C-alpha cells in the first residue's frame, strides 16, 4: 500500500510537469507571430555562427530569410531557405560535414534537465 | 545550449565507430547517434585527435550507414541525474527507467565515473554486522563498509546466498554499545547479463520480502546489448555514493555476475587491439575492477556507509582465472562456494578455507560482540583443517588404521559440515552460531584448543549438540 | 486456522481500501496544490530557452 | 538501391566498393550469380559482405547488389513438413529442380506458393488489430495454424476476404491504411520476437528418458546444453528429445553435423507416430540442415533460422522444442569470420562477442504469454561439442553461466556400451525445486522424496566405490556391498535405456516411478532382513532381481499389473528369507 | 617557456604537437587546468606525455606548457607525520581545500610555508661548504632534523642567520657567490643521490617477527622481498614492520593498493609509541600513498618519491626503513602506458625495460657512509604480488635475482590460519654469514649452531614428508617419529605469530634464542631417552608440552623467571620419565 500511494503521488506529478511542458512549448510556438522574433532570430543565429568557428552556410525560413539580412551579406556566409525548419536556424561549418543547429524545441530538449530540476522546487517548495 | 552535429562517418565496425572532423568533442563525451529511421543510439568518445574521434556504440550496430547517422553531442563529460525519490524505481543499463512512471526529477548531476575517495577523509570500518549465517558470522565476518564478493561458480546458488544475506542483514546495536535504532538498509541492485531466471528470483524475492520500497535496481538483461554493462556498476555507484554520503543511508551494493562486466571490457579492449594481460583480458582490467570496487566504505563524520557484495562466477571455478583474481587483489575478502559440499546436500555451501574476511578484526571482540570470537574463529579453523587433510590420510591408508584423536578430527569435520554450515533458510544471530561452534569443540578434548585462552574455554565448554536444538 | 485466515481476508481488504483512498487524495490533493501555482515557472522556463 | 562492384576477394570476404549508404547487417546479392551476403565493416564508401554460398571462381568488377533489409525469414503456412538450409530454402525443390548435388546460388521460394490452403477468418470487418493479435485459422495437417498481424503491424481492419481457399500471398485482411495483411510475413532473424510478459517455468519438459527427466530435469521455458566427445551418444540423445516428447513442434536445426543423421530424420519420422495427436512423426518436425560439407558463413544463419522459427510456433499458443545441435561449431564459424575480418582473438582464437552472441541465443527460449493473450513456450536443447573432453573450452564455459540444465556426457562411461552416457555425478539441473508441485499433483505424492533416496544411494555408491577400487569386495562390512549392489540395479535397471528397443524407448513418469518403488522397497525390506541373520551371498540370487531387472521391458499399459505382482513378489520373497 | 597545444587524447596519454626543444621525462602543465604530465617519447615536432590525473573532459587545442626539468620533490623538514600523494601534495592540505574526494588540478606545497622552525647553526662566517655538509639544526618531534648543503653545491659561507624561528622560504646561508640555502631542497627522483662510500653490511634489520629475525635476516643494508598470493600475509606482515622494527624513520610507499589498509595506518599509528624513544610511532613514518582508483600512471612517480625521500634521511645519519608494497602494480602501470606507446613488448606483457627499473630502484638501497662523513642506510623491503599466484613471473623472478633475503609466502600454510605463511622451502636469505659476529657478540655466543640446528630439523622433517605422505604416520621408527613431532612443536610454537596478541607481536632475539634453546634441549633430552628406550606417545603427553607452547606468549620481563622454570621442568621430567 504504502508503494501505491507513492507511485500514486509520483505519476500525478509527472503529468503536471508535461503539462507545463506543453505549456511552454505552445508559448514559443506561438513566438513567432511577435514582432520580437526578428531580434531572437538574429541573436540565436549570431550564436550558432559564432559558436561554429568559421561557418559556410545558413538554413533559415523563407520569412526568417530577411531578418538576418544584415548578417547576411556580411561575414562571407552563403543563405538558404527551407519550410522544413519551422524554427531557429541552421549552420553548416566550412565543408558539409559540421552543423549546428539553434531551434528552439532544440534548446528546450536541451536545458529541459535544470530548467525541470528548478521548476519543480520552485512549483513545489 | 545549441544542437551539434557531426556528419561524416568514416568507418563503423563491431562495437566501434570513426568520425571525421571531429575537435569539439571531448574525451569521455557522451554522443547519441540518429540514423534515416529516427532510432537514437548512445556512444562514448574513447579517443580524439585533429584528425577523427572514436566512438564506442552502446547498442546494436544494426541499420547504421555512412550516408546519414549523424553524431550530435551531449554532457560533454559523462553524468547522472541523481535524485532522493529513486528508491522505488527501476533502471536499464544506461538509466532509463523501465517501469512505466515517468523519468526522475534529477536533484544533482553526478559525474558518472566518481572520484575516488580521499585516504585522509576515509574512517575504518567498524561495525559489526551480522548476515545470519554461521560462516560468514563466526568465522568470516563482514563488517559495515567492508567489500566481500561471494566466489561461485555455474550450478553454484550464489543468487540464494546474496538474497538471504540482503533480507536478513541487520547490525547489532545492543552488543555494539551505540544505544538502539534498527536502521534498515537500501538496496542498490546493479545486475549485468542476468537472464530471466535469476531476475525473477531477485524480484520474487525481493518484494516477498518487501524491499522494492527501498531499493533501486539497475537491470541490464542478458539479450540487452554488451556494452552497456561498461556503465552499469558505475552508475549503480554514483547512485549509492550519493543516497551514502549526501542523504547518510547504509547503502548495500549487490553486484550481480563481475564476470560478464570483465568479457564486456575484454570486447571493448580487443577491438582497440590493446594488448592484453593474462588470458586475453586488457591490461588495464585492474584499474577498472578498482575504481569500481574502492567506491565503497565510510568517511569520517558522516553517517553513511555503502557495503558492497559483488558475485563472481568462476570460469573453470578456480582462484587462478584473472576474473577472480584480480577482483580478490582489490577487494578485501571473499566468500567462495565449493561444488565438493554443494553435490553433498549443504546449503549455503561456503567452505571456509579459501573463503576470508580481511578487516574481520575491526568488528569482533571484547565489547562489541563478545570476547571469545576470535580464538573460537582461530580454533574452528585449526580443527577443521586437521579433518580435511586427515580426510586424505584415510584415503591413502584405510580407515582403520587411525589412532584417537584422528578419528575425533575426522568426526568434527563431518559433524562441522552437517551441523555448523549446514542450515536452511533459517535466521541464526550471533549467540546461536557462536554456541553451536562450542558445542562442535566440545568434540575435543583441553590441549588440543590451544588457540582458546583459559578463561574462555573454562566458562564456555562442556554442551553438546543435543542441547543447541533437538 | 479458519479464524485466521478470514482474519487475514478481512484486515488486508480494510487496510488496503485506505491505502486506495489515501492515494486518491493525495493525488488530488497534489494537482490542486500545483495548479494554483503554476504560471510563475513558465516564465522563468521562456527566460531561460530564449537567448 | 544501391549497386556497386567487387573491390576485393579472400574466401568468403568480399570487399565491395561503391556501397555507399548501405546499412550494416542488410542482405547484399553479391556476383552475377545472386549470391547471397551480409554487410559488416563499412569503410568509407566500401562494405564487407560476407558470403552465405561458395565463392569460388568470383571475379573483380562484378556486381553487389545491396537490398536494404536484414536477413529475415518467411513466416507462414507450409513449414511443418519442411527441410530447410541456413537460408531458409527448401532442399527438396532445389533437387528437384537441380539434381542431387547440392550447387550455388539458386533462388526458390521458402513457402509454396502454389499451395492451396483454406481460410476461414476470425475479424469481422470494422474491428481494431494490435501486433501478434489472430486474424484467422488455417487447417494444416492436424494442427490449427492460426495466422497472426505482424508485431509491427497496428490498425483498422477495413475488408476481410471471405471463408474460401487461398494462395500465401493472396492479401486476405486489407487494413484502414492501404496495408495488406498476407497469410505470411517476413521478420528480421536477429530480433527477437516481442512478448507481452515472460512467466516462470512449472511444467516439466518430458523427454521421455529416465535419467534426463527423473534426476535432472528441465522444465517447459528452460535451457539445456548437452555436451560429450565423440562415440559419447550425443546424436542419439537429440533424436530420441525429437521423437518422444510432450512439445507440440520440433524445430531441429543441426549445424555443422554429419548428414546421415539428416537422412536417417528424413526416413525414419514418417513411418513412426507422435503419442499426442496421432498421426505422422515428421508433420510437426521442421528441421535445418546445414551439414559439414555446406558452406561455413550459413550455420552462422542456420541458429538464428532455427529460432525464429521456433519463436513463430511459440508466438501461436504451441510449446516448442528446439534442439541446437553443434552450437561449437556456429562458434568456428564466427571464429572463421572472425579471423577472415583481422579480429584480435581472445581464448583460442574465438572471437570476444562469442559469450554474448550464445547469451543472446540462449535468452530467446522462456515461458510466456503472447501478444495475442494466449501463453506458449519453447525450450532449447543445445548439444555442445568439446574437442578434447575437457570442459573448460571457451563455448563450454561461456554456455554453461546461462543455462539452467547441464546433461553432461563421458567417455570413459560410453566404451562399456552403457547408453544413454549421461554422467549422473557432475551433471545438474536448476530445475528441481520448482517442478515439485507438478510431481506432487500428477505422478505421485512421495516422488520427490522417492528421488532424493535414488540420488543419495548413487553419491553413497560413488563415494564407496574408491574405497572398494582400494580394497575389493572383501573389506566391505556388510551394508556397504549392499549400498554397491543396489547402486548396480540402479545403472542397469533405472539409468539406462536402449532407445533402440521397441518399447524401452519411451518411459512416463509413472514407469519410472514404479521402477523407484521397487529399487527402494528392495533395498528398504533387504537392509532390515540384512540383520537379522541372512548373508549377502543369498540376497542376490532371488528370483525377483530379474523381475526388477526386466521391469524396463514392459509396455507402458501391461505396467501397473506387472508393479503390483512385482511388489508382492519383494514384500513375500523375504518373508521366507532366513 | 615551450608553448604546444594538445592534438590527441586516449586514455591517460596525451600527444601535443609544436613542442620542439622539449626535454625527455621534463614535467607539463597539461591543459588549461594545469594538470602535471611527463614527456616520453618525442619525435618530429611532437610529444607524447603521460599525465599524472585522470583525462577526461579535456579536449584537442588546449595548450601544454612545458617546464623544463624533470619530477623533483622537496626536501627539508616538515615531511614526517605526513602523507603524501604520488607527486608529493600533502593529501591533509587537499582534504582542507576539497572536500572528501580528491580533485584533479589543484595547487599545493609539499613543505609548509607558515610554519615556524627553530633554526640553530653549526657554520660561522668564513667557512669551506661542499655539498652534504650539515648547516644548522631544526627540532621535529624530537628528531634532530639536521639542514644539509644540497649536493653539487660548493663555496665559501658569507653570512649565516641567527639562531631562531624562520620559516622555510627564508634563505638561512648566503654564500660568497650570489647562491643562497634554504632549509629545503629540491632534487630528482631518477637521479639516486650522491654518496662517499657504500659499506658492506654487519648488523641486522630487527623485524620483531621471530621467523624472518632468526632463520631469514635482514641486515641493516639490504633489500628483502616478500611475494605471495592474495590473502596470504603480505599487508599485515608490512604494517607490522612499520609497527615493531628499529628503524629511526620509516617511509611507507602504497603503490596502488587499497585505501582502507592506509586509512588503517593514518587512524592506529598516533595512539602507539616508537621504540627507542617515546614519542607516537606516527611521528617516525612518511607515508606516500597513490591508492588504486587514483590514477594509474603516477605509481612509478609514487615508488621514487619514497625512495628519494629515504635516500634523504639516509644523508642525515639515519637508518630508514623503507615499506615498498606491490612494485608488481608499477610493473602493471608500465604495461598499461606502453600500450599507449604501442610497443612490442617482452613476455607477459611487460615493457623490456622493467627489469633495469627493478634494478636500479633496489640497488638505491644499503648502508652508506654519506657525504657530510656519518653513516647512514636504507633498507628496501618490497612486496610482490604474482599474478596467478606462481612466482614465475618476468617480476618475482627478477626481483629473485636482484634481492638477498627472499620470503616466500604460500597459501596453503594461510588457508589453516597460521600466520605468518613463510613458506619455510621456499624461503632463503644471503645475510647468514655476514651478520654471525654481531650475533655472537650481541645475542650469544651459541647462536648461529642452534640456528643451524634449528634449520637441520626442519631439513629432516621435509626430508621425511616424502615417506611419512606416502606410507603414513604410523610404520615409522621412534626416531623419525620424534623428528617429525619436533617438527610439528618448532612450526606451532617458534615459527608461528598472531599480529594481533598483546604480547608476541614483537619478539627480541633474547626471547627467540630461549625459546630455541629449550626446543633443542627437549629434542635431545628425549632423543637421548628414547634410544635407550621408552615409549613414543607418552613423550607427547608430558606436560612440558604446555609449558613450551605457552612460552612464545609470556611478556619478555618475566621471560628469564619462565626460561629458567622451564629448562628446569625439562630436566625434571626427563628425569622422572624412565
Ligand atoms: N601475520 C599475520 N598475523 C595475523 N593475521 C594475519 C597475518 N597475516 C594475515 N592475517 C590475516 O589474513 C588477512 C591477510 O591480509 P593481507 O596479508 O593484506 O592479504 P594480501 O597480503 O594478499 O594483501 C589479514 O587481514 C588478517 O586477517
Ligand atoms: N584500429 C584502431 N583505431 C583506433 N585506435 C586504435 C586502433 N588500434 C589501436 N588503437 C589505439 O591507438 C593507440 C595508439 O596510441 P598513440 O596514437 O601512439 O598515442 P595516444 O594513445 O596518445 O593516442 C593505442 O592505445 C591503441 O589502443
Ligand atoms: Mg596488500
Amino acid at each position: 500500500g504504502e508503494l501505491l500511494v507513492a507511485t500514486a503521488r509520483t505519476q500525478a506529478r509527472g503529468e503536471v510537469l508535461e503539462e507545463v511542458r506543453r505549456r511552454v512549448r505552445e508559448a514559443l510556438e506561438a513566438l513567432p507571430q511577435k514582432p520580437e522574433w526578428p531580434e531572437v532570430v538574429r541573436k540565436l543565429a549570431l550564436e550558432a555562427l559564432e559558436a561554429l568557428p568559421g561557418a559556410k552556410a545558413l538554413v533559415a525560413n523563407p520569412e526568417d530569410l530577411p531578418h538576418l539580412e544584415a548578417l547576411a551579406r556580411e561575414r562571407g556566409v552563403e543563405l538558404q531557405a527551407e519550410p522544413a525548419l519551422r524554427l531557429g536556424v541552421r549552420a553548416v561549418g566550412a565543408e558539409g560535414k559540421t552543423q549546428v543547429e539553434n531551434s528552439l524545441l532544440a534548446r528546450l530538449d536541451r536545458a529541459w534537465d535544470a530548467l525541470s530540476s528548478k521548476v519543480a522546487q520552485a512549483l513545489w517548495g | 545550449l545549441l544542437k551539434k552535429e557531426y556528419t561524416g562517418i568514416t568507418y563503423i565496425s563491431g562495437p566501434l565507430l570513426f568520425v571525421e572532423n571531429a575537435k569539439d568533442l571531448a574525451y569521455g563525451a557522451i554522443v547519441d547517434i540518429k540514423d534515416g529511421t529516427g532510432r537514437v543510439r548512445g556512444g562514448q568518445v574513447i579517443e580524439v585527435s585533429e584528425e577523427y574521434a572514436v566512438i564506442q556504440v552502446f547498442e546494436e550496430t544494426t541499420g547504421l550507414d555512412l550516408a546519414t547517422t549523424s553524431v550530435s553531442l551531449v554532457e560533454d563529460v559523462a553524468r547522472l541525474g541523481v535524485s532522493k525519490e529513486m528508491l522505488g524505481r527501476r533502471f536499464n543499463g544506461i538509466g532509463k527507467p523501465i517501469d512505466g512512471l515517468p523519468p526522475i526529477t534529477p536533484e544533482k548531476r553526478l559525474p558518472i565515473t566518481g572520484l575516488p575517495l580521499n585516504p585522509v577523509a576515509r574512517r575504518k570500518p567498524e561495525q559489526f554486522i551480522q548476515t545470519g549465517i554461521s560462516t560468514i558470522d563466526v568465522m568470516n565476518t563482514l563488517v559495515r563498509g567492508q567489500k566481500l564478493p561471494i566466489f561461485s561458480g555455474s550450478g553454484l546458488p550464489a543468487n540464494e546466498i546474496a538474497a538471504q544475506i540482503a533480507r536478513q542483514a541487520t547490525v547489532r546495536p545492543d552488543l555494539s554499545g551505540e544505544g538502539e535504532k534498527e536502521e534498515p538498509f537500501a538496496v542498490v541492485f546493479a545486475a549485468m547479463g542476468i537472464t530471466q531466471r535469476e531476475l525473477s528470483y531477485f524480484i520474487q524475492e525481493f518484494e516477498r520480502t518487501g524491499a522494492l520500497s527501498r531499493s533501486v535496481l539497475f537491470l541490464n538483461k542478458a539479450d540487452d546489448p554488451t556494452i552497456e554493462r561498461i556503465l552499469t556498476p558505475r552508475m549503480a555507484l554514483t547512485v549509492a555514493e550519493y543516497l551514502a554520503f549526501e542523504h547518510d543511508y547504509h547503502v548495500l551494493v549487490i553486484l550481480t555476475d563481475m564476470t560478464n562486466y570483465c568479457e564486456a571490457l575484454r570486447e571493448i579492449g580487443a577491438a582497440r587491439e590493446e594488448i592484453p594481460g593474462r588470458r586475453g583480458y586488457p591490461g588495464y582490467m585492474y584499474t577498472d575492477l578498482a575504481t569500481i570496487y574502492e567506491r565503497a566504505g565510510v568517511v569520517e563524520g558522516k553517517k553513511g556507509s555503502v557495503t558492497q557484495i559483488p558475485i563472481l562466477s568462476m570460469p573453470d571455478d578456480d582462484r587462478t582465472h584473472p576474473i577472480p583474481d584480480l577482483t580478490g587483489y582489490i577487494t578485501e575478502g571473499q566468500i567462495q562456494l565449493s561444488r565438493e559440499l554443494h553435490r553433498k546436500g549443504i546449503y549455503p555451501p561456503i567452505d571456509p578455507l579459501p573463503s576470508l574476511s580481511r578487516l574481520m578484526n575491526n568488528g569482533v571482540g571484547k565489547g562489541k560482540t563478545r570476547e571469545d570470537h576470535k580464538q573460537v574463529s582461530d580454533q574452528l579453523y585449526s580443527a577443521y583443517a586437521n579433518g580435511v587433510d586427515i580426510r586424505k590420510l584415510v584415503a591413502i591408508i584405510g580407515e582403520d588404521a587411525l589412532t584417537e584423536n584422528d578419528r575425533r578430527y575426522l568426526q568434527f569435520a563431518d559433524a562441522f559440515e552437517r551441523f555448523f554450515i549446514n542450515q536452511g533458510q533459517q535466521n541464526r544471530s550471533i549467540e546461536e552460531s557462536l554456541q553451536i561452534a562450542w558445542a562442535l569443540l566440545s568434540m575435543l578434548p583441553q590441549g588440543e584448543l590451544k588457540r582458546i585462552s583459559k578463561d574462555h574455554i573454562g566458562k564456555y565448554y562442556g554442551q553438546k549438540l543435543e542441547e543447541i536444538w533437538g | 486456522e479458519a479464524q485466521y485466515r478470514e482474519r487475514e481476508r478481512a484486515e488486508t481488504e480494510a487496510l488496503l481500501a485506505r491505502y486506495r483512498e489515501r492515494a486518491e487524495a493525495e493525488a488530488k490533493a497534489v494537482r490542486e496544490k500545483a495548479m494554483a501555482r503554476l504560471d510563475e515557472a513558465v516564465a522563468l522556463v521562456l527566460k531561460e530557452v530564449l537567448p | 538501391m544501391i549497386q556497386g562492384v567487387i573491390q576485393k576477394i579472400a574466401g568468403p570476404a568480399v570487399i565491395a566498393k561503391g556501397m555507399l549508404g548501405a546499412r550494416m547487417y542488410d542482405i547484399c546479392k553479391v556476383g552475377e550469380e545472386g549470391l547471397v551476403g551480409e554487410i559488416i565493416r563499412l569503410d568509407g564508401d566500401t562494405a564487407f559482405v560476407q558470403v552465405y554460398e561458395d565463392t569460388s571462381g568470383l571475379k573483380v568488377g562484378e556486381p553487389v547488389v545491396s537490398t536494404g533489409l536484414p536477413l529475415a525469414v518467411e513466416l507462414g503456412p507450409g513449414m511443418l513438413n519442411g527441410i530447410y538450409d541456413g537460408i531458409q530454402r527448401p532442399l527438396e525443390r532445389i533437387r528437384e529442380k537441380t539434381g542431387i548435388y547440392i550447387t550455388r546460388g539458386v533462388v526458390v521460394h521458402a513457402l509454396d506458393r502454389e499451395k492451396k490452403w483454406a481460410w476461414t477468418p476470425m475479424v469481422k470487418p470494422g474491428d481494431e488489430v494490435r501486433g501478434g493479435m489472430v486474424l484467422g485459422t488455417v487447417p494444416e495437417f492436424g494442427f490449427t495454424h492460426k495466422i497472426l498481424v505482424p508485431p509491427d503491424v497496428r490498425g483498422r481492419v477495413k475488408e476481410v476476404k471471405p471463408a474460401g481457399e487461398y494462395t500465401v500471398e493472396e492479401p486476405v485482411v486489407v487494413l484502414e491504411d492501404g496495408t495488406e495483411l498476407k497469410m505470411y510475413h517476413t521478420w528480421p532473424v536477429r530480433r527477437a520476437r516481442p512478448v507481452q510478459r515472460k512467466l516462470d517455468p512449472n511444467t516439466p519438459f518430458l523427454t521421455g528418458m529416465r535419467i534426463l527427466d527423473v534426476l535432472f530435469p528441465v522444465a517447459m521455458g528452460g535451457t539445456a546444453a548437452i555436451p560429450g566427445p565423440f562415440g559419447s551418444g550425443k546424436t542419439v540423445t537429440q533424436q530420441s528429445l525429437a521423437k518422444w516428447s510432450n512439445a507440440d513442434v520440433v524445430v531441429y536445426v543441426g549445424c555443422g553435423e554429419r548428414g546421415n543423421e539428416m537422412t536417417d530424420v528424413l526416413v525414419e519420422f514418417p513411418e513412426l507416430t507422435d503419442p499426442k495427436t496421432g498421426g505422422p512423426l515428421m508433420h510437426r518436425t521442421v528441421l535445418i540442415a546445414n551439414t559439414s560439407n555446406m558452406p561455413v558463413a550459413a550455420r552462422e544463419a542456420s541458429i538464428y533460422v532455427g529460432v525464429t522459427i521456433a519463436e513463430y510456433f511459440r508466438d501461436q499458443g504451441f510449446s516448442v522444442a528446439l534442439m541446437a545441435d553443434s552450437t561449437s561449431r556456429w562458434a568456428e564459424a564466427l571464429r572463421e569470420i572472425s579471423s577472415r575480418l583481422e579480429e584480435m582473438p581472445a581464448e583460442e582464437g574465438y572471437p570476444p562477442y562469442l559469450a554474448a552472441r550464445l547469451a543472446a541465443f540462449y535468452e530467446r527460449a522462456g515461458k510466456v504469454i503472447t501478444l495475442g493473450g494466449e501463453e506458449g513456450a519453447v525450450t532449447i536443447v543445445g548439444a555442445v561439442s568439446p574437442p578434447g573432453g575437457d570442459m573448460s573450452e571457451p563455448v563450454t564455459q561461456s554456455t554453461l553461466r546461462i543455462v539452467g540444465a547441464f546433461w553432461r556426457l563421458d567417455a570413459s562411461l560410453a566404451f562399456r556400451r552403457h547408453f544413454p552416457a549421461i554422467n549422473w555425478n557432475g551433471s545438474y539441473s536448476l530445475f528441481t525445486s520448482a517442478l515439485d508441485p507438478w510431481y506432487r499433483e500428477n505422478v505421485a505424492e512421495d516422488y520427490p522424496e522417492l528421488r532424493d533416496a535414488i540420488s543419495e544411494l548413487l553419491q553413497r555408491e560413488a563415494g564407496l566405490q574408491e574405497i572398494v577400487q582400494l580394497v575389493g569386495p572383501d573389506a566391505l562390512q556388510d551394508a556397504e556391498r549392499l549400498v554397491i549392489e543396489v547402486g548396480r540395479i540402479i545403472r542397469e535397471d533405472f539409468l539406462q535405456q536402449n532407445a533402440y528397443h521397441e518399447v524401452d524407448a519411451y518411459c512416463s513418469m509413472k514407469k519410472a516411478y514404479g521402477i523407484m518403488k521397487m529399487i527402494l522397497a528392495f533395498y528398504k525390506e533387504a537392509e532390515a532382513a540384512i540383520k537379522r541373520g541372512v548373508s549377502i551371498d543369498e540376497i542376490l540370487q532371488l528370483p525377483v532381481l530379474e523381475r526388477i531387472g526386466r521391469a524396463r521391458y514392459v509396455s507402458e499399459e501391461e505396467f501397473p499389473a506387472y508393479f503390483e505382482e512385482a511388489m508382492k513378489e519383494i514384500q513375500g520373497a523375504f518373508k521366507a528369507l532366513a
